[PDB]
């Protein structure tokens, strides 16, 4: 099955975490916990923003450009990224914006973290409608010493 | 499933505090807003706040006089109204966003309501 995992400010705004105006270690731990031991598919700018392969995961980079690191797998299309994952129970797509667009129609599961912030940006997670997605998990948290904003984890399943 | 309270008579220059309490487990995934309507006139946007309470938006007519706040543990939003004046006189209503996790701007500029309060009359003397 294919799943997307993303952190969304209000209005589904997304971005690179190292430039988002928040500190959310709890969400980063949520991400790691839900991606560990699974293939992760990411776009090139997401690759560059991370700066290193994610340990304990097969890293696949979807780009039209030739590869620049043998520690990860470089593919040129959505179908190739999927094929490169081989035979696994769950494929995690980790952005960014265009990658989320491309994979959403093939996905059965969403792991969303909603962040209580208004942040300007021209990139958004694609529209997911209640008609198509059943929310099967939600877990609300408030800001604290480590975490700058209210954040809510949500898992949805395609109806 | 919204219920306002507070309101009634206040002297000009005075303060009034409104609250809006909700029933329902999904309250804290929605933006909330305050509106005001006088008989036979337009309903007017007053304030909005995001789902988690951190971010607010106000009409220029109430900016710096009114504050909206939120307490998700109590499923409640509040409107603190200071420096009140006669033309603030109106029925005040709270409304829940019909769409989850939107900005204050989207709540105001792309209307979609899931729920409205019964309204509470606010009356400012002169
Ligand atoms: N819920 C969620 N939060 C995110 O921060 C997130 N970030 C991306 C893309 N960016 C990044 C950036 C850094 C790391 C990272 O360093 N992860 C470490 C833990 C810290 C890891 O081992 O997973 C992951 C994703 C994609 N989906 C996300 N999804």
């Amino acid at each position: 099955m294919i799943s997307l995992i993303a952190a969304l400010a209000v209005d589904r705004v997304i971005g690179m975490e190292n430039a988002m105006p928040w500190n959310l270690p709890a969400d980063l731990a949520w991400f790691k916990r839900n991606t560990l031991n699974k293939p992760v598919i990411m776009g090139r700018h997401t690759w560059e923003s991370i700066g290193r392969p994610l340990p304990g995961r097969k890293n696949i980079i979807l780009s039209s450009q030739p590869g620049t690191d043998d520690r990860v797998t470089w593919v040129k299309s959505v179908d190739e990224a999927i094929a490169a994952c081989g035979d696994v129970p769950e494929i995690m797509v980790i952005g960014g914006g265009r990658v989320y667009e491309q994979f959403l129609p093939k996905a059965q599961k969403l792991y969303l973290t909603h962040i209580d912030a208004e942040v300007e940006g021209d990139t958004h997670f694609p529209d997911y409608e209640p008609d198509d997605w059943e929310s099967v998990f939600s877990e609300f948290h408030d800001a604290d010493a480590q975490n700058s904003h209210s954040y809510c984890f949500e898992i949805l399943e395609r109806r | 499933q919204l219920q306002e309270s507070g309101g009634g008579l206040v002297q000009a220059g005075g303060s009034l505090r409104l609250s809006c309490t909700a029933s329902g487990r999904t309250f804290s995934s929605y933006a909330m807003g305050w509106f005001r309507q006088t008989p036979g006139k337009e309903r007017e946007f007053v304030a909005a706040i995001t789902w988690g309470g951190s971010t607010t938006l106000y009409a220029d007519s109430v900016k710096g006089r009114f504050t909206m706040s939120r307490d998700n543990a109590k499923n409640t939003v509040y409107l603190q109204m200071n420096s009140l004046k006669p033309e603030d006189t109106a029925v005040y209503y709270c409304a829940a966003d019909g769409s989850q996790y939107r900005s204050t701007y989207s709540f105001r500029d792309k209307p979609d309501y899931g729920s409205w309060g019964q309204g509470t009359q606010v009356t400012v003397s002169s």
